[PDB]
C-alpha cells in the first residue's frame, strides 16, 4: 500500500500588542487563505471577553448575532479551543480587553477549508 | 460548556465526566456529593493528650521513693519537659512512691500516664501497670493499665480503670500516690506525665461484638432487652462466607435495628504484626468503603476495633487518616475501664465475656460505682444466651448509662 | 502535566480542568475547595435513639394494667427486644398503667417513647399520646405526643412534651405511670421502649418563621429587640416571585443580622404526599445549593424544616443523606416542647402561633417551669406585630435561653 | 470505563485521571480521598453571637444616665432591635449608668456586648471599652475590651475580660451596671445587646507561640515541663529561611510533641492593612496547605492568629472561608480574658508577655479567681528562659486548667 | 515517501439573530455542500433546549423520532460536541430558546461525507 | 508540498420511533456501505440499555458472545463513543428499550473500512 | 486544492462466548490484514485480566515479556484504550477470565501498518 | 476504494543542556522546515516560564507582543501542549529557566504547515 | 469527490524481558524506519522511572539534556503518551528499573516522520 507523510494545514494567529483598556482584537476569517479558521489558543496578557458574531455585510463587521462566549482573567492562555469562524458565513471572533490597562493578545489556530 | 481553562499541558472544558479515579491537586467544587469519606480531616492522635491536668511531671525525681526496683531521670527519652522516669527492676516489681505535702481529694478524679515499654521480660512480656492511692489509714485504691509490647513500643498514654479498692478507703485523704508493677525477671519501662481528669459524671457501658458471627442476631434481642446499644465491629469480607457468619441482608437488618451500630474492623480482619502496614492500611480503607456501601455512614464509621486487638504507634498513624478512635483486647476487669474523659482516644482496652462474665461484670459494677467506663466485648459464637442475658440484666439493672461510641467520642 | 496514569480504559493527564458535573468512584483531592456540601456524611436517624436509660421496656406486660382499652403483646413487629405492646381500643381511649414497686423520683427527667400507627379511625386518624405520671395523692402530670398518619407509618421515637400538671403534684412521690390515648372509634398503636433523659438544664426556645413572606423584616426588628434567634425555613423559589415574598436582597440582609439564620425549607415548597420521594430530593437538593450560594453555610443549612409539615420515614430515609434534624407541625402547647435532650431529630414538631399566640406563649412559660425546649413557629403574614411582640416578650420574661437550631443539635 | 455520560458539550468517560486543578459545579464522589480542606464548610462569624440572653438591650434609652459624655438612640444604625445606643463625648470620657430595680446577681455570669467605633481622636485612635458592675457599698468590678480601629469598623461582639475589683465587692448584689471609656477628645461609638453568658466552669489558659523563631524548641521544653499546651501560630514560608527561624524538620520535630500543636498564620505573616485582601486570602490559602503538607491537621489547622494582630470585617469575612476562629493582639491584663462561652470567635484578643510577664500572670491569676478562659502569647526570640519558667510556673500554680484552641473552640 | 499537508475539511454554520422566545434554529444538512454536518460549537446568547430529529420526509421536517439532546442555561458556548445529522437520514437538529427573550444562537461545525 | 482539503468519512445512522417497551433499535454495520460501524452518539428518548452481540451467522443475528455495554436513564445523549462492529465479524449494537413505553432512538456515527 | 473524503482504517475485533473460567481470548495481531492492531474496545461479560506479552517465537506465543495491564470487575466496556500490538514484534494481548464462570469477551479497534 | 498509510507530519524538536538561571530556550518557527510548529511537550529539568512572543522582525526577536503563558515548577513533562508558532507570523515559544540552578530543558512537537 | 482509505501509520514497540534493578530499556528512534517515534503506551511490570535524553553524538548516546518525566509505581500501561524522539534530534526514552527485583518493559507508539 501506497505510504504518504501527512504535515498539519496551515498555521493561523492574529495579534496584537498593547491592545486598550476596552479595545478589541478583531479576528477575521477573511485573513485566512482559505477563509475559514479554528483557533486553538488564545493567549491573553490581561483579562478579555471573547464574542462570536455574525455580520449582515459579507466583508464588514456589522453586529448581527453576537454571543459572549467567555471571559478569561488575568494573564495566561486557553489552550484546546475549537471556536470557529468563515468569510463566507460572516463569522467574526472579537477578543476585547477588560483588564484596565493595555494587553497584549496572541490567539493562534489552523485554516480550515469552506 | 465555556472555553478550555487557564494554563499549559492538557486543559479541558467538559459537560459531564465519569471517572473511576480521580487525582487532583486542587479541587473547587461548587456542590459535593460525597458522604462517604475514606480519608477523614480529623486527627485525633494528640487532641486528648493534654486534657485536664498535671498531677505529677516527674522532672524532680527526689519527691519519689524506690520502695521496691529502682528510679532514675531518663534526660533524652522524653515524653513531655525536661525529663521523663525510668523504672527498672531486676527479679522484681517497681514500686515508686510520692507523698502528697498535704492530703489530696480525688473525688470523681481519673487517672491517666505516658508509658513506653522498653524491656518487660520472665513470666510475661507484659505487665500490669498500677496507679495506686493510699489513704492516711494505709487502705489502697488501685487503677491500672497494661504495659505490653507493640502498643508499648513508643510513647503514648494510658486511661487507667478501676481495679481495687480497701475496705474503708477515703478518696478525700490521699497521702501517697504509688506507681508500681507486677513481679518479672526484667522490667525497663519509661513514664511521664501523670494527668488527672474530672470523671464525676455518671457510669457509662459501651458494647461490642466483634467479628460478625450468627449469633449477633441473638445478641442483638438480648441486648435489646434492656435498649443497650451494641457496635457491630465488621469485617465486610466475612458477610455471606458461611452459616456461621451474618448475611449481608442479616447484618443491614441488624443495622436497622436502633441500638445496633456497626465500626470498621477491616475488610478481611488483617491484624497488626500477620501483615505489612501497608496491607493493613487497604483492608481498613476497604473495609470502610465496603460497610459505608452496606449504609454504614459518618460518626459511627469513624471508629475502629484493632483485629485480634493487635496494634502499635505505626498503625495508630496510618489508622488516624481513617479513624478517629480504636480499641484494643483484654480480659480482666480493669481493662473495660476509662475514666470519661480519655487522654488517648487510640490506647484503651476492652474487656472480654468469651471465657466468663465475671470481669466484664465486674467492670460494669466498678463503672457505676466509681465513675468510670466500662467498654466491654466477645464474639456471639464464644458466649451462650444465658451469659448475654446476664450480662444485659447486670448492666440493666447497674447505675450505668449504657452508650454507643460516636457519643463516647463527642464527649471527648 | 505528568504521563497518563496507570491504568485501561481512557486515561488522562491533565493541568487544568473543568467540568459542569463529575462522577467519581474515588477521587484524591491533596487541597479541597469544597465548603458547599449537599450531601452530609453524618447520618442524625438513629444516633440519639439510645440516650437516656430504658425505663419500660415491655418484655412482660405483667406489671401494667389495662384501665381502659386493651393491651397484648407483639413478638413479630418489635422495636426494642423481644416484643413491644400493641394498645387496641373500640369506641374508647386506651390507659395502661405501671405501678413502681418504690415511689420514683423524675425530676428534670424528660421522657421518650417508641410508637407506630397501625389503625386509628373516627374523629380523628390521629390521637394525643400521653405518658402521664402520677403521685402518692393522685396528682398526674401529663407529657404527650402525636399518634399523627406519615410520621407514625413505622417505627420512631417521639420526645413527650409537657402538656398538663394537677396541682401539687409531687415529682419526687411518682407511684405509677400511664400511657393513654384520646378515645377514638378505632386504636391500633404499637409502643415500646419508654426512656428516660436528663433535662435538668435550663429551659430553651427556638422560634422559626416560614415561607418567605415580606412580615420577616418587622419580625426581626421585633425579636431583635430582645436578641432573640430566628431562623427561616427558606425556599428559595419564592424570593422575588411577588411584593408578598422577601426579594434576594432583602433575605441576605436579614441573614446579615445576628439573630437571624437559614434553615432549608425545599427550593419550591414540595411536601410529602403531594409530590414523589425524587421530586422532593430534588427539591431538597435544589434548596440547599440555592442558599448556599445566598451564603447560607454549614451548621445551619444542615438543618430542614417539613413543607407543610408533611413526612415519613421514606421521607426522613431521604433526607438524612442532606439534613440532620427536622421539625413537623403542631397547634398546641405539647408540639413544641421536648425535652433538651431528644432521642429522634426527626419527629419533633413545633407550635404554630398564626392562630392566636395563647398555646406558644403557654410553651414558653413551660419551657421556664419543667425544663424543656419549646420549638416555636410561624407565617410572619398570619401574625399582627402586635402578636409578635406579645411572644417576643413572653420569651424575655421567662427563664429560657432562646437558642439556634444549631445550638441544639450541637447540645445533642 | 462505561459509555460517555448523558450530555452535549464534550463528555467523557475515564478510568484514571490525574490534573493539577479541577473545577467542578457537581461533584459525585463514591469515596473521597480529601483530608486536606482548604475551604471549610462552617461559617462561624454568627453562630455564637446569640449565646446566653440579652442583660441590656438599648431599644429604651430611659433606664440610662449619661454621668459623663453623652447618650443618644441610634435609630438607622442598628445591629439589634429597632435601636443602639450611640456614645459620644468631647474632650472627657463617657460614662452610661443603668440602675437595676432589684439586686441583680452575678455570680459566675461572663459579658458581652456589641460595638461599632465611628471616631475616636486624642491619644489615640482606640479605647478601652468597660463594663461596669457595682454593688450596694458602692464596690466596682470591671470588665474591659477595646474600641480599635480595624476590629471596630463594623458591628461585631466584644468579650468582656475581667480587668479589676474593688475589695468587698459583692457579685450578689449588684445595683447598677455602667458601661464607660477612657477620655479622649473626640468619641462617637455605637453600643447594643449586652449579653450575660454562664462562664462558672474551671478558669483556662491558651497558649500561644507566634513566627516559628527557634526559641520555640526551649518553649516547648519549659511548658512542657508542666504539660501546658503550646498553639504555634506558624508562617510555613518561615521555616528553614534563617538560624532565628525553626528548621522544617524541628517543626516537625515539636509538633510531634502531645503539648505542641500549630495554628495557621499566614504562609508569609501578610496582615491587614499592609496587603490587599485577595493577597491576604492567598497567603491564608497557602499557609493552610504547607502546614497541612507538615502533618498540620483538621481541628488544629481550622484556626487562625490575625499577622501582626490586624483585622476588619472584611479579613473575617474571606477567613471564614478557611478559619473557624481568629485572634488579635493586646498589651493587658484583660486583653487576655474572656468569659468560658465566646459571642465572637474573631473579635477576642490575647495578651503578650514580649514586654514583660506582669501583665500575663495577672491575666493566669484572674483567669482563676473570675473563672475566665485567658490567652496568653509570645516570640520566643523577645522571651527568656527564666520568664518563660516564670509563667509557666505562674500557670501550673493557679486553679485553671491549660488547655488547647481546639478545646476551646469544641466547647462553644 | 509522498508528503501532503493536509487541510481539515468544509467548515459548518448555521445562524440566527434574535430568535423569539419559544422559536428555533434549524440546522438542516441540506444546506451542507456534503449533505451531513457534525456540530461541534453551540453558542447560546441565552437558555436553549437542544433536539434531535428524524423527518418522514426526505427534504421538509415532519418529525417521526424526536429526542431532547440537552438544556443549556444562560449564556455560553457548548464547545466539544459531535451531533451529527443528514440529509440522507432526515436528520435535523433544533436549539429552541427558552430564555424568556430573544437571542442570538450560533452553531459551528464540520461537513462530514455522506 | 501538495495541499489537500479531507472531508470526513461516511456518516452513519439508525433510527426507530416508538420502540415500543421492551423492544430494540438492531444497528446492523450490513447497512453500511463500508461494512463496519462507530457509534458515536446514542440519543435515547427513554431508558436504554446498549449490548454488543456477536452472530454465528453471517448475515443473520443468532446470539453467540453477547456483552451489556452500559445503561442509560432517562432522556439524553450518549455523545463521544466509539462502539464499533462489522458485518464480517458479525457484530451488532442493540439498544433495547427499558422505559416502561415507547420511546424514539436516534443513533449516529461514521462509517469505517472493513 | 484538491478535496479527498478519508474514511477510517480497517475495522479489527476478535471475540469469545463462553470463556470458562481460568481460560482466555488470545488477541494476535497475525490476524490483522496489516499485521498490527490497536485494541480500543473490551466489552468484558464479567471480570478480566488483560495482559501484554512479547513471544520469542515469530509465528506462536511462547511468553518472553509479559505485563498484567489492568483488572476489569463485572460486566462492561473498557473504552477508549490504545493497547497495540504486531506481528512483527511478537506483540499479543490475552484477555483472561477471572469471574468464577463462563463468559462473553469482545474486543474492538483498529489495523495499523507495520 | 484507494487504501493509503497515513503516517504522521515532521518530527520538531528544540533543547538545551545547562540553561542557566535566567536564561531560556528560544524555540523558533525558523528552524521548522514547513516554517511553523505546534510543541506539545515540554520536560522541564526544573521550574520555568513559558512565554509566547510576537518579533516586530521578520527573523529576529525584537519584542512585540508578549504573553506569558504559565509557570511550571519543579521537575517533569508538560504533555499534551499545542503552543503554536510561526515564521511568517513572527512568533517566538521562549522558555525561561526559574530554578536557581542550571537545568535541562527539552521541548517536542510536529510541524505544521504556514 | 475522491474516497480514500486511511490506515495509521507504522506501529513502533521496543521491549525488554527480565530488565535487572537498576538497568534500562533504551527506545532509541534509530530502531524506527522513519527515524521518529511517539511512544503511548508503557507496559510496566513493576516501577520504573522515565527519563527523555539529547545526545551530544548522532549515533550512540552520550548524555547533554536529560530530564526525569516521571515515576511509575507496581505494575500496570501508562497508556495515551505522546513521548517523542527523533535520531537526527538526538533525543532517547530511557525507561529505568526501580522495582528492587527484574521485570518486564514493553513501550509500544508510533512512527512519525521526520
Ligand atoms: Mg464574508
Ligand atoms: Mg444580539
Ligand atoms: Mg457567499
Ligand atoms: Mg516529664
Ligand atoms: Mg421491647
Ligand atoms: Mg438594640
Ligand atoms: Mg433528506
Ligand atoms: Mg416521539
Ligand atoms: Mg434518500
Ligand atoms: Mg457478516
Ligand atoms: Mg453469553
Ligand atoms: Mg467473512
Ligand atoms: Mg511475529
Ligand atoms: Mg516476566
Ligand atoms: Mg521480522
Ligand atoms: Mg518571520
Ligand atoms: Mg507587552
Ligand atoms: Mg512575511
Ligand atoms: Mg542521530
Ligand atoms: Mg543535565
Ligand atoms: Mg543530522
Ligand atoms: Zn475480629
Ligand atoms: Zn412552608
Ligand atoms: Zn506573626
Amino acid at each position: 500500500t501506497d505510504t504518504i507523510v501527512n504535515v498539519q494545514g496551515s498555521f493561523f494567529s492574529a495579534s496584537a500588542s498593547g491592545v486598550a483598556d476596552t479595545e478589541s482584537l478583531l479576528i477575521d476569517p477573511q485573513d485566512a487563505k482559505f477563509g475559514a479558521i479554528e483557533i486553538h489558543n488564545i493567549a491573553h496578557g490581561g483579562s478579555v471577553d471573547v464574542e462570536l458574531l455574525t455580520s449582515s455585510d459579507d466583508t464588514e463587521l456589522v453586529e448581527d448575532a453576537a454571543v459572549t462566549l467567555d471571559s478569561f482573567t488575568g494573564e495566561g492562555i486557553s489552550q484546546g479551543n475549537q471556536i470557529e469562524a468563515s468569510d463566507n458565513t460572516n463569522t467574526y471572533i472579537r477578543i476585547t480587553n477588560t483588564s484596565g490597562g493595555a494587553i497584549d493578545i496572541i490567539a493562534t489556530g489552523r485554516e480550515v477549508s469552506q | 460548556t465555556g472555553l478550555n481553562p487557564d494554563g499549559l499541558g492538557r486543559t479541558a472544558a467538559f459537560s459531564n465526566t465519569s471517572a473511576e479515579s480521580v487525582s487532583a491537586v486542587d479541587a473547587t467544587i461548587d456542590r459535593l456529593y460525597a458522604q462517604d469519606r475514606i480519608e477523614i480531616p480529623t486527627d485525633s492522635r494528640q487532641l486528648f493528650s493534654t486534657r485536664g491536668t498535671v498531677l505529677r511531671n516527674f522532672e524532680d525525681l527526689s519527691g519519689w521513693t524506690a520502695n521496691i526496683g529502682s528510679l532514675s531521670a531518663e534526660t533524652s527519652d522524653v515524653y513531655v519537659g525536661s525529663q521523663s522516669a525510668r523504672l527498672t527492676a531486676s527479679s522484681s516489681a517497681v514500686d515508686i512512691r510520692y507523698s502528697f505535702g498535704t492530703a489530696q481529694d480525688f473525688t470523681g478524679k481519673g487517672f491517666s500516664m505516658a508509658l513506653k515499654r522498653i524491656d518487660v521480660s520472665g513470666s510475661s512480656d507484659s505487665t500490669p501497670i498500677k496507679i495506686r492511692l493510699v489513704d492516711g489509714n494505709t487502705n489502697y485504691r488501685t487503677f491500672s493499665a497494661r504495659c505490653r509490647p507493640g502498643g508499648g513500643d513508643e510513647w503514648g498514654r494510658r486511661d487507667f480503670g478501676f481495679e481495687s479498692e480497701d475496705t474503708g478507703f477515703d478518696v478525700t485523704n490521699v497521702q501517697t500516690m504509688t506507681v508500681t508493677t507486677n513481679s518479672r525477671s526484667s522490667i525497663d519501662i519509661l513514664v511521664d506525665d501523670i494527668r488527672v481528669v474530672d470523671s464525676s459524671g455518671t457510669g457509662q457501658v459501651i458494647v461490642t461484638i466483634d467479628d460478625v458471627h450468627t449469633g449477633d442476631k441473638t445478641a442483638a434481642e438480648v441486648f435489646g432487652r434492656y435498649g443497650i446499644p451494641i457496635g457491630l465491629a465488621a469485617n465486610a469480607k466475612f458477610l455471606d462466607q458461611s452459616s456461621s457468619k451474618l448475611t449481608t441482608q442479616e447484618f443491614k437488618d441488624l443495622l436497622a435495628k436502633p441500638h445496633v451500630y456497626a465500626v470498621n474492623h477491616g475488610y478481611n480482619h488483617y491484624d497488626y504484626g500477620s501483615y505489612s502496614i501497608d496491607e493493613i492500611e487497604d483492608d481498613v480503607i476497604r473495609g470502610k468503603y465496603e460497610l459505608q456501601d452496606l449504609g454504614v455512614r459518618e460518626p459511627n464509621i469513624n471508629h475502629y476495633v484493632y483485629p485480634s486487638g493487635n496494634y502499635a504507634q505505626e498503625s495508630i498513624d496510618m489508622l488516624s487518616n481513617y479513624h478517629v478512635m480504636s480499641w484494643g483486647t483484654g480480659a480482666e476487669s480493669f481493662d473495660a475501664l476509662t475514666p470519661n474523659q480519655l487522654t488517648s482516644p487510640w490506647h484503651n482496652l476492652r474487656c472480654s465475656f468469651d471465657s466468663g462474665t465475671a470481669e466484664a461484670e465486674q467492670a460494669v459494677n466498678d463503672a457505676a460505682t466509681y465513675n468510670q467506663t466500662a467498654h466491654i466485648y466477645f464474639h456471639s459464637d464464644n458466649v451462650t444466651q444465658s451469659e448475654m442475658e446476664s450480662v444485659a440484666q447486670t448492666i440493666n439493672s447497674a447505675d450505668v448509662t449504657p452508650i454507643t461510641l460516636m457519643d463516647f467520642y463527642n464527649q471527648q
